[PDB]
């Protein structure tokens, strides 16, 4: 609660992978790679 | 890191090879580092702190020594790491939360107390060692940095820097340090 209170209401988007009990670690890590490319090439203001 | 659990050494890696063991350097060499650091960040930044930044280095060194005499980097808690990074992170965070404009000695000592706590206090596991670190810091401070009043870290308000009651509209990304907002000020601006 307070985590996204602070972080979201401090503008760093709270990037979180959509996960279930069997959602893909492959897809998890690839979305993490997307996060990586965003934060690095784009300088995207994020909080993972 | 020195042999502890996963840490270890294979004998043959230094079979015909030399190893240069590196660990904590001398306290006075550390002060030759950190006194000129406090020079270049408080004596070269604020005149009101240029007139007491020396005892700040003293309040840093002796306090850190007492704490590391009382708690250990990697022997009892891997939650601990006492090294150059202790005062390194203290001084970097002293050079990162400078907003809340025009640091008087009150606010410089505030931010430094924040630095020392956040490198040592919640590095720590419970109440009693918390109070031990507190005794070290209060003693070392009110011996050294005890001339102008600077402990507004605690009595003014919590040791915090307020932004959710004083921001900028779109770039809250890097929230702006304005630690001059009160209790119900926050509690009512935030439900907005």
């Amino acid at each position: 609660s307070l985590a996204r209170l602070a972080s979201y209401i401090c503008g760093y988007e709270v990037y979180q992978i959509s996960v279930s009990s069997t959602y893909g670690i492959n897809d998890f890590k690839e979305n993490l790679l997307g996060l990586y490319r965003k934060a690095g090439t784009k300088g995207t203001p994020i909080t993972f | 890191n020195p042999t502890a659990g996963s840490f270890n050494i294979t004998p043959r890696m230094q079979r015909h090879f030399v190893t240069f063991a590196v660990q904590m350097p001398n306290a006075e060499i550390t002060r030759a580092m950190y006194y000129q650091i406090i020079d270049g960040h408080f004596s070269s930044f604020d005149v009101d702190v240029a007139k007491m930044s020396n005892k700040l280095v003293d309040a840093t060194c002796e306090l850190h020594r007492n704490v590391m005499h009382n708690f250990l980097p990697s022997a009892v808690k891997f939650h601990y790491q006492f090294n150059l990074r202790d005062l390194s992170n203290i001084t970097q965070g002293l050079t990162r939360a400078i907003k809340e404009y025009y640091r008087e000695p009150v606010k410089v000592a505030r931010l430094w107390v924040h630095e020392c706590e956040r490198v040592f206090r919640d590095r720590m596991i419970n109440e009693a060692d918390m109070a031990k670190f507190d005794e070290f810091r209060v003693a070392v401070t009110k011996k050294f940095f005890d001339d102008c009043g600077g402990m507004v870290a605690i009595e003014e308000r919590p040791l915090i820097y307020a932004s959710h009651a004083s921001m900028t509209y779109t770039p809250e990304d890097v929230p702006v340090y304005n630690a001059l907002s009160s209790y119900d000020v926050l509690r009512k601006t935030l439900e907005d």
